[PDB]
RNA sequence: CGGUGAAAUUGAACUGGCCGUGAAGAUGCGGCCUACCCGUGGCAGGACGAAAAGACCCCGUGGAGCUUUACUGCAGCCUG
RNA sequence: CAGGCGGUAGGGGAGCGUUCCCGAUGCCGAUGAAGGCCGACCCGCGAGGCGGCUGGAGGUAAGGGAAGUGCGAAUGCCGGCAUGAGUAACGAUAAAGAGGGUGAGAAUCCCUCUCGCCGUAAGCCCAAGGGUUCCUACGCAAUGGUCGUCAGCGUAGGGUU
RNA sequence: GGUCAAGAUGGUAAGGGCCCACGGUGGAUGCCUCGGCACCCGAGCCGAUGAAGGACGUGGCUACCUGCGAUAAGCCAGGGGGAGCCGGUAGCGGGCGUGGAUCCCUGGAUGUCCGAAUGGGGGAACCCGGCCGGCGGGAACGCCGGUCACCGCGCUUUUGCGCGGGGGGAACCUGGGGAACUGAAACAUCUCAGUACCCAGAGGAGAGGAAAGAGAAAUCGACUCCCUGAGUAGCGGCGAGCGAAAGGGGACCAGCCUAAACCGUCCGGCUUGUCCGGGCGGGGUCGUGGGGCCCUCGGACACCGAAUCCCCAGCCUAGCCGAAGCUGUUGGGAAGCAGCGCCAGAGAGGGUGAAAGCCCCGUAGGCGAAAGGUGGGGGGAUAGGUGAGGGUACCCGAGUACCCCGUGGUUCGUGGAGCCAUGGGGGAAUCUGGGCGGACCACCGCCUAAGGCUAAGUACUCCGGGUGACCGAUAGCGCACCAGUACCGUGAGGGAAAGGUGAAAAGAACCCCGGGAGGGGAGUGAAAUAGAGCCUGAAACCGUGGGCUUACAAGCAGUCACGGCCCCGCAAGGGGUUGUGGCGUGCCUAUUGAAGCAUGAGCCGGCGACUCACGGUCGUGGGCGAGCUUAAGCCGUUGAGGCGGAGGCGUAGGGAAACCGAGUCCGAACAGGGCGCAAAGUCCGCGGCCGUGGACCCGAAACCGGGCGAGCUAGCCCUGGCC
């Protein structure tokens, strides 16, 4: 019976009409009633053709893989690990597949900070992982089908 | 006051009224409960008739209304309305009986 | 005189002429000339009189009705 | 001390009532809810209390939440009420005047007497279509473009085989 | 005191102006409802035993609203039920009933005429007819009556006997056929869209519904609906735009079958031997066999989609109880202020003359109950029919698969364009069979097509119940109660208004002007400025009286000043009223620009217009940085929240990609651009804000669909008359 919304919170800017006194909100006739005129954008859609282009994405709907999925060494090692085995399996927790474009796909080695590898078997590991991983101190692995 | 009521020919109090003093409920209805208590009418000053005497002025008004009236009265009088224990082989007898009591017996008075 | 008892248009108005003036044809702003209170039966000039958001127009990458060997198809005819 | 403070379009801030939701119904109230009617204390205002009259029962906020909301104004929408107007108008230039009568009142009903216009129709007739009414008896506040004790009007009853 | 010359001021309203009092017409309207509307659950078929839906009837005395229909305010029987009823009329004039009367329910009976109508016709609701019965004056007449389409459907070819349908229905539903706008700021591909609408039809819900499926993992396994799947994958004057599917989360989880010659059986066949035809079957393919020969076989658990029957049948509408106060007291009132005494697994609400747990209410408390009409459960029985092993020459689910073009689907708009689907012509395979993954070819894999049946989970709302930061009589259904009727239109079709007197009728005897209305009194009563259109009852406009004011005056308005009146006043002074004067172009809209002579504007009153859903997007108020949770399962007067971890956003990105990776593509280039740089976001809210949706609001020419009318009018047809 008392905690009103602290700061601001409450309906900010629902202003009604168009002013205390006077009103009427807005241009000239232009922008009447029916009057959601031309929308988002004319000559910008000009630009948006306004070019050939290289990108062709055809006729289909069934694409392979090669799962590129950023995972890093750095949020690995500097607090969520176990140095040696953790697995596209282990890392749930791991913010590399705790996201949107790929969960489940492929961790890659962000080699980075220090060493720049992964001393766990897996898939992604950056060339400069694969060294990284063998100063490190790692077993990597990677089985097919 | 619906489909079911109170006392019927009944006698009994007035509480919230300006009488009080219980007596012959005349009659009674069903789904209105107008119930006429035989106690504060008028005249209706009659059609001037001779309908009433040719020299009229209807005298027994008596329609009553107000349902804060104390139904039923035995040795006791403001009481409500028990029930049934039956007691005897089909037995309703939702004579009433609270307090004093009183189930207007078919005998020497309703 | 008596019985009767409507109808558009319109801010409200108590609304002279002037010469002037003002968005450039003014009772209503300027300076000035006449002229009190009211009403009836009339006379048509103004108040752009009323009347209908001009059928003259323009304008609206508006509509709709012919048309023509404008554009594309439909019909029916002709035809491997 | 600056230091500024005309100012629509338009952008920013800050308050106002307004009917509901909690209203953690507090209750207030027949020594009145409410809307109303009037008023030289409150508000920089949108509003406020408060006093007085009406008025019959509601109403509601301390703090916060929810919105069909605040409007001259759109030849607006719906309902009133005005205005020329007590002038224009009564539906045909086929005219009517009298006497007595009945009546609460009769230019405007009933008889009867003078009189004009139809007559080739303002004739009768069948039919259509209307569908009450036709009659007889009461009545007129509505209705006839005022009348009106008259009616094709209102009330009731009977009426065509 | 009188005469004349001069000057200055005064009152005197027909009406009008500002102010005050007191009326009237007008309903705002505050509140108030047996009325909507919104969501959720319940419920979901009517009809020839001629229905839905109406015409004319009856109520002693009734136009009408009612219910019945000719046995007509109802008859019968059973279920229920406490003592009153002859519906809304209360009035008249008569009644039935505690030897369950009014009435609540379930099954009863005629059940007028119309309406699918059907015995025939016909402008429906009215006129005709043929058969047996009857009565009357017999025959002729004429009534009750039972009687007599049509359809297709199967049965005895002769019953043409015995069935079926048809006729409906607010919305949901399947297929049949199927359109312009508007967008694409033109517009012809495109678009709205397979949307609106005409139709046919099965339902109570149909729809779909056991795979020539998915999909590529040596994987799944009916169908349907929800969340997610991306609004990506993509379709395209690649433009406006349009836009999936497997998977995952969820819910709901039966699967079952028939011709499929072979068997034999059989009857008909033709014509006889050994073909076809049609009945019984075993076979009657679930994820593949089925049949016929040889051998191992085999001697009790399975119920349907109602197989089916009996039940506690859930209800239908009637049921029942059921908690505790009185004294006082201010009041016309009290249920109120006050006193003490009271209840509570039931302080949900309404109702009893102003606001009660203990007064009215068969409610929340809990419980109740029935011999009819409906079944899921739980269980039984009923149980058709399913339910073995190898061997062997094979014959045994569709008449067209398939391929040419002509077309539909589909996220596909013509394309390298696949699969299903059909209109044309071609035109076959029995499990080495044949379509399907990749146009197509070589593979592996997939499924088993060209028949059949149905449950269960999302839809829908006529009808019932309930709840509402959903409405109050101009909003709500337009419709709150003799509104889908008044009334306009030819028909099609359109489509109002009017809610409240009071607490209860005690609503007005009676006297008085009057033809009447209506007007003064008496009584009402708490009021009648509560008096019958009669609550609250304001603005507008017209009125009766009072104050100031007004006849040499030119001004929207006004208004600053002041002076004369009159007013409350203690004075201070405050009111209203103005004559003298100063200065003053009225407001809205669209204008370079307005006094407008540009416009809007008649006056009062109530209505009267920047939202909602998401996407987003930027802010900023709040939770953790990885942050947050749909669809659901579950607990839920209050119904209390909890859990549900398919996901989408982050978390490096750079590229047309191959990929590389914090690096990177160009590249053969050490030169640039996307960075690296975290400088964590992610979620909830509130809010400026676009995109789609009618998105400030009402506004047009018109285009398109389906119907409506020749008593409209011109024509033409038939048929009288008149000149």
């Amino acid at each position: 019976l008392r905690p009103n919304p602290g700061a601001n919170k409450r309906r900010k800017r629902v202003g009604r009409g168009p002013g205390s006194g006077h009103g009427k909100t807005a241009t000239r006739g232009h922008k009447g009633q029916k009057s959601r005129s031309g929308g988002l954008k004319d000559p910008r859609r000009f630009e948006g053709g306004r070019s050939t282009t290289l990108m062709r994405l055809p006729k289909r709907g069934m694409q392979g893989q090669v799962p590129g999925e950023i995972k890093r060494p750095r949020y690995q090692g500097v607090n969520l690990k176990d140095l040696a085995r953790f697995e596209g399996e282990v890392t749930p927790e791991l913010l590399v597949r705790a996201g949107l474009l790929k969960k489940g796909y492929r961790l890659k080695i962000l080699g980075e900070g220090e060493a720049k590898p992964l001393k766990v078997v897996a898939h992604a590991f950056s060339k400069s992982a694969l060294e990284k991983l063998k100063a490190a101190g790692g077993e990597p692995v990677l089985l097919e089908a | 006051m619906r489909v079911k009521m109170h006392v019927k020919k009944g006698d009994t109090v007035l509480v919230a009224s300006g009488k009080y003093k219980g007596r012959v409920g005349k009659v009674k209805e069903v789904l209105p409960k107008k119930y006429a208590v035989i106690v504060e009418g008028v005249n209706i000053v009659k059609k001037a008739v001779r309908v009433s005497p040719k020299y009229p002025q209807g005298g027994f008004i008596e329609k009553e209304a107000p349902l804060h009236a104390s139904k039923v009265r035995p040795i006791c009088p403001a009481c409500g309305k028990p029930t049934r224990v039956r007691k005897k082989f089909l037995e309703n007898g939702k004579k009433i009986r609270v307090c004093a009591k009183c189930g207007g017996a078919l005998d020497t008075e309703e």
